[PDB]
C-alpha cells in the first residue's frame, strides 16, 4: 500500500574575484508514493460431475486468463501515461524537473 | 466474505480499521536533474596560465 | 542489623527498600522547573513538579530513540588560537505504554 | 486549543493521515478526484469545528507543491506528534495549538490552490 | 528521525458446544512515533597559549560532562514518566492498553 521514491534539485554557479566570501545555497527536496490499493481478479469454477463427464478446458480458460490479464495490464499502464501529463512540476524542483509534455495537434479530421 | 466486518487488517488500524498506515518502501531510489558533458574542450584551444600568471 | 561488626559507626547509604515486594530506588533527578534543554517539550508545570513518586516496567514502559550517541571530540582551532572541545548528543525520549506508569501527585 | 475530544481526536489524525495517503499518491496531476477528496476531508473538518471551506473547483499555478507539502505535516504533526505517543503522551495547550495550526496552514494552501 | 512502534489489541474466547458454528473476532492496531528534535552539547575553548603552559584538563572536562550528560538523560526519562500521566486511552485497544493512572497524597512536610 506504499512504495517512496526520494527526489532532489540542482545548484546555481556563483562568483567570487579576489577576497569575497562565498555565499552558500540550498538544494530543495521531495518525495513521491505509490499506493496498491485493489486486486484484480478471475475465479471459474468447475463442478465434479461436468470434469467427470467432459474433457479438461482447463488450459484454454487459463490462455484466456492470462490474455484478459495482459490487456488490462497494457491498458493500466498507458492511463497512467496519459494522466500524467498535466502534472505540474512543484516550484522548489523547477529545474531538475519540468512539467509533464501534452501537445494538442487538432488536424484529425479523419 | 464470509469473515466480512470481523477481518483483522495487518496495519489497517484505527475504530473501524479503515485507516491507511503503512510503511513507505524506500530503496534508496533519489533520483535527480540529468547529466550534461561540457563539448566546447575540442571546440577552442586550451591554455594554462596555472601558476604562472 | 550489621553493616561493619567492629569499632563504633553506622554505616548507611540511601539506596532502594523493598517495601511491598517493589524495590524503592531512590532519585536525586527529579525536576522543577521548565528550563530543560530539550525544551518546549519537557516544561514543567507547577502540578508537574509534585510527582514525586513513579511506579514503571523497567521493560516495556518508555524508549530512548537516538540518532547520535555520547561523542567527545577536539578540534583544533587554527584561526582563533583554542584546542577547543565539543561534547555532544542528540536523542528522543518516549513514553511507550503509558498506562504501566503510576505517578503519585502530593498536595502538600 | 480547538482539539479537546478524547476519542474524536482519533478520529481526527486518521482522517487526516486518510487524506495525506490517497491526495499525495494523486499528486501527479491533480484532477477532479483528488478534489473531491479535499472537500469531503474539509466538510469533514468544518462539521467538527475546524473554520470553514470554500467548495473549490479547480487549480491554479504551482500551489499544488504547497499543497501536498501541508497534506504530509499534517499527517506528521497528527499522528506520532500530538495524538500518538511522542515527547508529550496527551494532547496539551501547545500540542493543540500546533496542530490547529498545521490545519489552517493546510487550508490556506487549499484555498490559494483552489479556483 | 522518527522511529515506530506498532500497537495491537486482543480478543476474547469463547465456548463451542457440540455442533455450534465458531465466530470470528476482530483486532484494532495503531501506531506511535518518537521523532528527534534537538541537540544537547557543551562546548569548552582552550587557547594554545593556556594549553602550552599547563597540564591536561581535557580528561576531567570529558568525564564532567559525562556526568552532567548523564544527568539530563534521567532528568529527561522522568520528565516524560511523569508528564504521560493523564495519557487516555483508545477505544479500540481498550482491553489491551488502559488510561494512565493518577494517584494523589496530601503529605504535611514541616
Amino acid at each position: 500500500n506504499t512504495y517512496r521514491i526520494d527526489r532532489l534539485n540542482t545548484s546555481s554557479v556563483k562568483g567570487r574575484t579576489s577576497g569575497v566570501a562565498l555565499e552558500p545555497t540550498p538544494v530543495r527536496n521531495d518525495k513521491m508514493l505509490i499506493v496498491v490499493d485493489t486486486v484484480l481478479y478471475i475465479r471459474n469454477p468447475i463442478d465434479y460431475q461436468d470434469d467427470w463427464t467432459a474433457p479438461d478446458f482447463l488450459t484454454e480458460m487459463g490462455q484466456n486468463n492470462g490474455s484478459e490479464f495482459a490487456e488490462v495490464f497494457d491498458q493500466a499502464h498507458l492511463i497512467q501515461l496519459i494522466k500524467g501529463r498535466s502534472w505540474v512540476a512543484p516550484a522548489h524542483l523547477k529545474p531538475a524537473f519540468s512539467d509533464g509534455i501534452e501537445i494538442e495537434a487538432t488536424i484529425d479530421s479523419d | 466474505t464470509d469473515y466480512a466486518g470481523n477481518l483483522t487488517r495487518p496495519h489497517w488500524g484505527g475504530a473501524a480499521s479503515d485507516v491507511d498506515i503503512h510503511l513507505e518502501v524506500y530503496q534508496n531510489e533519489v533520483d535527480t536533474r540529468f547529466q550534461y558533458q561540457a563539448m566546447f574542450l575540442g571546440l577552442s584551444s586550451q591554455r594554462s596560465v596555472a601558476d604562472r600568471s | 542489623k550489621d553493616w561493619g561488626d567492629a569499632n563504633a559507626n553506622g554505616y548507611k547509604e540511601r539506596r532502594a527498600v523493598l517495601m511491598n515486594g517493589i524495590p524503592v530506588v531512590e532519585c536525586t533527578e527529579f525536576p522543577d522547573a521548565g528550563t530543560h534543554p530539550l525544551g518546549s517539550a519537557y516544561t514543567v508545570t507547577a502540578d508537574d513538579a509534585k510527582c514525586r513518586m513513579v511506579t514503571f516496567s523497567k521493560s516495556r514502559t518508555l524508549v530512548t530513540v537516538e540518532a547520535k550517541p555520547f561523542t567527545s571530540r577536539i578540534w583544533d582551532d587554527e584561526q582563533n588560537f583554542a584546542n577547543v572541545l565539543d561534547c555532544y548528543a542528540m536523542y528522543q525520549v518516549g513514553e511507550r505504554r503509558p498506562d504501566t506508569a503510576a505517578v503519585v501527585k502530593f498536595n502538600e | 486549543a480547538a482539539k479537546a475530544k478524547d476519542k474524536q481526536y482519533e478520529i481526527v489524525g486518521k482522517a487526516q493521515n486518510l487524506l495525506k495517503q490517497v491526495q499525495p499518491l494523486y499528486n501527479v496531476g491533480f484532477s477532479t478526484t483528488a478534489l473531491d477528496l479535499l472537500n469531503a476531508y474539509f466538510t469533514y473538518m468544518q462539521a467538527q469545528g475546524f473554520a470553514t471551506t470554500r467548495a473549490g473547483t479547480g487549480f491554479v499555478s504551482d500551489g499544488a507543491k504547497l499543497a501536498r507539502l501541508d497534506n504530509m505535516l499534517d499527517q506528521v504533526s497528527k499522528t506520532g506528534y500530538v495524538v500518538l505517543t511522542g515527547t508529550g503522551a496527551p494532547i496539551g495547550e501547545t500540542s493543540g495549538t500546533a496542530f490547529d495550526t498545521s490545519f489552517t496552514a493546510l487550508r490556506a494552501a487549499f484555498l490559494a490552490a483552489t479556483t
